[PDB]
């Protein structure tokens, strides 16, 4: 910005001034910004319906999360997807679980994500995502891990 | 270990710009000490305020004196240190007369007499290279 000298009141500019800069913090854009959360009554249909043709799958390990319930919360917050059927509450310390995510991505296209959770002592998940575009799938998959 | 003692100092990137007890403002690149500029009096580095386009120094006074950092010299020499002699040459059109000869001598010390020959304004330095 351009600075013109001022006597503090609320504002008043000097006849001449100098260029000055002020440094700011970084802005972080999250997948959460791109997606608006929703749940589905039946994930499986929606999940197929959006586009299994943009389907990509990647496996992640969440080692800093020792249970399913926290795991579902991390993918849900990051992506900006509300887990379907109230799947943030998962049977505590169950060996397998299927996590249903839904939300709509920018442009107005739905993004669904399925994370099949395995619980050892840490959480591993194979996250399969489907979307009406290549971009949401890639985006979610990358952000989670 | 650097030749000129650091009375006070500041980090601009990974390059250390410091004052010396010689009143020399030097910068440490590569483990080599180069003099960015000469201080006439004893000065301390308040900090580098990007706004003013300056490094703010203060004497004995709780007032401001300013030295803009000679970035073109510093970048030429830094690039030389990295062993990016060509890169330092891109900087050369904006290194003046005697400074091209000096920066050339930097290039040379690090190595590559020839690239130093193209940048050195002075014919004698070319002739020796």
């Amino acid at each position: 910005f351009t600075v013109k000298d001022c006597d503090p009141n609320t504002g008043e500019i000097d006849e001449e001034g100098y260029e000055d800069e002020y440094v700011l913090e970084d802005l972080e854009v999250t997948v959460a910004d791109h997606i608006q959360k929703v749940m589905k009554v039946n994930f499986e249909a929606a999940w197929d319906e959006v586009g299994d043709e943009f389907e990509k799958e990647e496996t992640f390990t969440l080692s800093t999360i020792k249970t399913l319930e926290e795991a579902v919360g991390n993918i849900v917050k990051f992506l900006g997807m509300h887990p379907c059927e109230r799947s943030d509450k998962v049977p505590e310390n169950k060996n397998t679980h299927t996590l249903l995510l839904a939300g709509v991505f920018r442009g107005g296209h739905d993004i669904l994500v399925r994370s099949r959770l395995l619980l050892l002592d840490t959480v591993t998940m194979q996250v399969t995502a489907r979307s009406s575009e290549e971009l949401p799938v890639d985006i979610i998959l990358a952000s989670v891990g | 270990e650097i030749q000129e003692i650091v009375k006070t100092g500041l980090w601009v990137g990974d390059c250390f710009i410091y004052t010396s007890s010689v009143n020399r403002l030097n910068y440490y690149v590569g483990g080599e000490i180069v003099t960015i500029a000469h201080l006439d009096r004893t000065m301390y580095l308040l900090g580098y305020i990007p706004k003013d386009n300056r490094l703010y120094l203060g004497d004995k006074e709780l007032n401001i004196v300013s030295y803009s950092l000679l970035v073109s010299v510093l970048e030429y020499q830094t690039a030389v240190m990295r062993r990016d002699f060509s890169m330092a040459d891109k900087v050369l059109p904006t290194i003046p007369k005697e400074q091209r000869t000096r920066v050339a001598h930097f290039l040379e010390k690090q190595g590559f007499k020839q690239q130093a020959l193209t940048v050195s304004t002075d014919p004698e330095h070319r002739f020796e290279l």
